[PDB]
């Protein structure tokens, strides 16, 4: 009965390492609306800024999380998605070719 | 061709452990330009775009007005979220939502196309304004219970002349107001990837990135016949600077890569693009 | 402006 979301996680620009560019995580097609979500950095929390809660024709939810980033060749960068339609958090790993 | 002012809130109860929480956002387009959050400490209705940053001095009442407005919203919805918890005789323990979308299209010459308001409980339709503007559409028996007190109280007629009156005023406004942001079509920058997965198998992906506004069409054809039924076609989603990003795939056997054209549909471009890839 | 709400 809950609705699952989809989680894209990717970059504002096509990625290189030392420029500093800005990491996405798109949540969207969930219900009901209250929901966890966090850009981590090699597993720990970013800080990072959530868009106000809006919807869809369907009435199911979408919301981008997004913060600051500079990629480099160490630092693994992932989004933890929690939410009542999920058994426990999903994790997806950022990946310049999303 | 048309343009859209749309409002969304969203309601919902937090049983034991907080007051239901209230938020409302509102678009024109595929732009965000106001929301409001009951959460705040003294919670205001917030501008969301560059021109509503000049709105306080072209209207000195706006700001006010519509946090009163929606501050007298979360409290009616909270009340409603009780009333229709009873409808369905549900008890007091789990939580629920409620859902509002209205707004206006809007042809070219100032001229509404269409009204709504529409109304969903719990992430399905619950009741919705017809298209008359002059009655209501009750999704089930506990929702008759709205329509008729909304049809005894004349509300139909108090959503229509907003909905003539106020919306199609407002629209213009922020067109007009906004129109460096809003009255634009950016076309996507596009371009083609290639990563092949076997000696005799390869992915071509085409991207389309930066376009505004978010309506577009990826097709992929393998010597003019249409690949719609084999790619996989990613969903659009926002790229934070107000733009957005979609991408669509193909599967195809090595070396046979310059038969496949990707076609690319967007307002912002003079001409649909076909493209195939290149080493 | 925001419509008028009405109690559902």
């Amino acid at each position: 009965e809950p609705r699952t979301p989809k989680i894209q996680v990717y970059s504002r620009h096509p990625a290189e390492n030392g420029k500093p560019n800005y990491l996405n995580c798109y949540v969207y097609g969930f219900h009901p609306p209250q929901i966890e979500i966090d850009l981590l950095k090699n597993g720990q929390k970013m800080k990072t800024e959530q868009s106000d809660l809006s919807f869809s024709k369907d009435w199911s939810f979408y919301l981008l999380v997004h913060t600051d980033f500079t990629p480099s060749t160490v630092d693994e960068y992932s989004c933890r998605v929690n939410h009542s339609s999920l058994a426990a958090p999903h994790m997806v790993k950022w990946d310049r070719n999303n | 061709g048309f343009h859209s002012l749309r409002y969304f809130y969203t309601a919902w109860s937090r049983p034991g452990s907080g007051e239901p929480r209230f938020v409302a956002v509102g678009y024109v387009d595929d732009t965000q330009f106001v929301r409001f959050d009951s959460d705040n400490a003294s919670p205001r209705a917030e501008p969301r775009a560059p021109w509503m940053d000049l709105v306080e001095q072209q209207d000195p009442q706006y700001w006010d007005r519509n946090t009163r407005n929606a501050r007298d919203a979360a409290q009616t919805y909270r009340v409603g979220l009780d009333n229709v918890r009873g409808y369905y005789n549900q008890s007091e323990a789990g939580s629920h939502t409620i859902q509002r979308m209205y707004g206006c299209d809007v042809g070219p010459h100032g001229r509404l196309l269409r009204g709504y308001d529409q109304l969903a409980y719990d992430g399905a339709d619950y009741i919705a304004l017809n298209e008359d503007l002059r009655s209501w559409t009750a999704a089930d028996l506990a929702a008759q219970n709205t329509r008729r007190k909304w049809e005894e109280a004349g509300y139909a007629e108090r959503d229509r002349a907003y909905l003539e009156g106020e919306c199609v005023e407002w629209l213009l406004k922020h067109l007009e107001n906004g129109r460096e942001t809003l009255l634009r079509a950016d076309p996507p920058k596009t371009h083609i990837t290639h990563h092949p997965i076997s000696d005799r198998e390869v992915t071509l992906r085409c991207w389309a990135l930066g376009f505004y506004p978010e309506e577009i069409t990826l097709t992929w054809q393998h010597d003019g016949e249409d690949q719609t039924q084999e790619m996989e076609l990613v969903e659009t989603r926002p790229d934070g600077n107000g733009a957005f990003q979609k991408w669509a795939a193909l599967v195809v056997p090595s070396g046979e890569e310059q038969r496949y054209t990707c076609h690319v549909q967007h307002e912002g471009l003079p001409q649909p693009l076909t493209l195939r890839w290149e080493p | 402006d925001f419509a008028n709400t009405f109690l559902p």
